C-alpha cells in the first residue's frame, strides 16, 4: 500500500504484458498452444473470480 | 389525355378464396378399413415412439 | 436400428435456446457424444479466422446428422446412413428454393456467418449449421462469391481497373428456375488464392502436357482437333526453365486441382425426391 | 444380403501357404464376379508386363472388393462389399500408414513394390497380389506422382544430353509423409491405358486452356509486386513471358461469368476424373485394435 505497481509494463490495462497474453489480442494466435500467463493477464478469468 | 388511334382491353385475373359445398350421395363409396398395424420406430430409453 | 445419437449438455438452458432449436430442428449439422464438438463449432471459433478449405475439408472428414429435439439437458439428434431415407425441411437463413432439384448440395454459410450460429450464454459451444442449397443455386452462388472476392482483391491492389456497379448488376444477382435472388458482400480470399495460383500455373502445365503428348498418337483425329483449338500466344514459353522448378510447378499443379475439383464438387451429396411447399419438406437419401 | 462367399480351389492349399494366408486376415481382395484365376489382381499383374499401375487401377475401379476372413485347407471364403454395411479393416499392410486423422480410406495397386503384398500360391499355377490400403490425400498424390512420372521419364528420355535421367527418380522419390518417407516403384514404359489416361486429361487441359480467368493473373501479379508470399515461393519473385503476355487486356464482367460456368463444369468433370477407384469413408476407426470401420462410400 506505499506503491502501486512493481512493473508497469504488465499491469496496466494496455501493456506489453497485457497485448501479450490478453484473450482480445490473441485473436491471430495458434489457438492449440498453451501459455501459463494466460491464467493471469485473460480478461475473462480475471473478471470470473 | 389525347385518346391515341388504338383501343385496349385489360385483362386481369383475380384470386378468389371460396368456401365450397360438398355433397354425397347414400352409400356412394364403400370403406374397406384394415386393422392398422403397430411399429416400435424409436426404442429409446426415455419414451417409445410406436 | 436405433440410428439416434444422444448428447448431454452442459449445463441447463433457457426458453430462446428451445425458440432457436425450435428454428433449427429441420435444418442438419454435421458430426465428429462429446458436447464440444458437434457441429462446424470447431472452425467457427473466432481466435482462429474462419476459414473454407478447413472447414470444408473437416466437413468432408466427419460424417453429417439430423438434429431431431432439444430437452432441458439431452441433445437427440439421428444421423446420415447412405441406406434409408429420412425427411429435410428448409429452416435456413436464406429461405432460397426447392423446385424439385434433383441433386442437393452441403456448404458451410458464405451468405452470412452470424445467420446459421446460434449462441448461447450459458453455453459456450457456438453450434452452426451448414447451408443446404440446391446444385444450380450452389454453383451460381460460389462462382459469384468467389469472382466477387477475387475482384475485391483486385481493387485492394489496383482500384483503376475493376469498378463495382457493374458487377454488382450481374454478380450480385443469382437467377434459377425463375427466381431471382440477391446477394451481396479472409476464407473466400485464400479459397481464391488457391483458384489464382492454378489458374495461374495452368498455362505452363498445359502447354507442358500437350507437348508430352502432342505426338503420342502419331495420326489422330483427336488429337489433333484437341490440338487446333487452344492459344497460340500460349504455347511458346516452356523450355526455358529448369528441370526441379518445373515438376516443383506441376507438383503443387496437381494437388491444388484435385483440392479444388473435389471442393467444385458439392462435398456432402444429398438427393430429393417429392418436396411439399404447404410443410416446407422433402425426402432425402443420402448420394 | 449374403456376404459368405466361398472361392473353391482346384489343390491342396499347402502349410507354407496356410501360415501366410492366416497372416493376411483382414486385408481387402478384388473379386471376379469361383475360379482359381481371376480372383485377386495377378490375373492383369503380371511379371510378363510392365507394372503400369492403371490397368491394375482399372481392374480394382472395374469390379468390386472383397475382405478375407478365413482361409481353410483347399478353399477359403471371402465376404463382399455390399453398401450401407460397415466392414472392419484392419492394417495389415507392410508399408505401415498410420490412420491418426481417420480420413477416408482408399484402395490402391501395390505401387510400393509387388514384393510385399504378394502371396505365393504353389497349389495353383497362379500368384496373388494384394491390393494396396492407404488414406485419400496420400493416394491421390500417389496418383499424381506416378501420372508425372509416366509423362515425364518419356520427355527427360527424349532429350538428347540426357544427363540427369536420375533426377526425377529422386525428385518425385518417395512419398511425402511426415513420420516416414517410403519409396514406391517406377515404370519406364507407362504402357497403353495410362498414356490414354494422360490422353484424355490433355483433351481436358488443352479445353480448360482456351478459358482463363484474367482476374487472378491482376491479383498474382500484385502479390508478386506486393510482399512474397510463402505461396509465391515457386516463382521466386519473377513474373514469366506467359503471365505477362496474357495481360496485355482490360478486365471485364462479361467474360467472366462463362468461364467462372465451363469451369465449374470441367472441373466437376476432373473431379469425376479423379473420383478413381473405389474409396471408403471411415468412421470411428479405433487404433488400440488398429480396425477401421469403413462403409462403402
Amino acid at each position: 500500500e506505499y506503491r502501486s505497481t512493481v512493473n508497469p509494463w504488465a499491469s496496466q490495462l494496455g501493456s506489453l504484458g497485457d497485448i501479450m497474453y490478453n484473450s482480445s489480442y490473441r485473436q491471430t494466435a495458434v489457438p492449440g498452444l498453451y501459455s501459463p500467463c494466460r491464467a493471469f493477464f485473460n480478461k475473462e478469468e480475471l473478471l470470473r473470480n | 389525355k389525347i385518346h391515341p388511334g388504338v383501343a385496349m382491353t385489360v385483362v386481369r385475373t383475380d384470386e378468389i378464396l371460396s368456401e365450397n359445398i360438398l355433397f354425397s350421395s347414400r352409400a356412394s363409396t364403400s370403406m374397406f378399413i384394415g386393422t392398422p398395424n403397430v411399429s416400435r420406430r424409436e426404442a429409446r430409453v426415455d419414451a417409445v415412439t410406436f | 436400428m436405433d440410428l439416434k445419437v444422444v448428447v448431454s449438455l452442459s449445463s441447463r438452458l433457457y426458453t430462446d435456446e428451445i425458440a432457436k432449436m425450435q428454428q433449427r430442428i429441420g435444418c442438419i449439422l454435421p458430426l465428429a457424444q462429446n458436447v464440444q464438438g458437434l457441429g462446424l463449432g470447431q472452425v467457427y471459433s473466432l481466435e482462429t479466422v474462419p476459414d473454407y478449405v478447413s472447414m470444408y475439408n473437416y466437413l468432408s472428414d466427419c460424417t453429417l446428422a439430423v438434429l431431431d429435439e432439444v430437452s432441458v439437458d439431452s441433445l437427440i439428434l439421428t444421423k446420415i446412413v447412405p441406406g434409408q431415407t429420412y425427411a429435410i425441411k428448409n429452416k435456413y437463413q436464406p429461405f432460397f428454393q426447392w423446385h424439385g432439384t434433383g441433386s442437393l448440395s452441403v456448404m458451410p454459410p458464405v451468405f452470412g456467418r452470424e445467420h446459421a450460429t446460434v449462441k448461447l450464454e450459458s453455453n459456450d459451444v457456438d453450434i452452426v449449421f451448414p447451408m443446404v442449397l440446391p446444385t444450380p443455386i450452389a454453383e451460381e452462388v460460389l462462382q459469384k462469391i468467389l469472382l466477387f472476392n477475387v475482384y475485391s482483391r483486385v481493387v485492394m491492389q489496383a482500384p483503376g481497373n475493376a469498378d463495382m456497379l457493374d458487377v454488382h448488376m450481374h454478380l450480385g444477382s443469382v437467377s434459377y428456375l425463375g427466381h431471382h435472388y440477391e446477394l451481396a458482400l479472409a476464407l473466400l480470399d485464400n479459397l481464391s488464392l488457391y483458384f489464382c495460383i492454378m489458374v495461374t500455373l495452368l498455362p505452363r502445365a498445359s502447354m507442358r502436357l500437350v507437348r508430352g503428348l502432342i505426338r503420342h498418337e502419331h495420326h489422330d483425329l483427336l488429337n489433333l482437333f484437341q490440338e487446333m483449338v487452344p492459344d497460340e500466344i500460349a504455347r511458346i514459353d516452356l523450355d526455358d526453365l529448369s528441370v526441379a522448378d518445373d515438376l516443383s510447378r506441376m507438383r503443387v499443379m496437381m494437388t491444388y486441382l484435385q483440392s479444388l475439383a473435389s471442393l467444385f464438387n458439392l462435398g456432402p451429396r444429398l438427393a430429393t425426391a417429392a418436396y411439399s411447399q404447404e410443410t416446407l419438406t422433402a425426402t432425402c437419401w443420402l448420394r
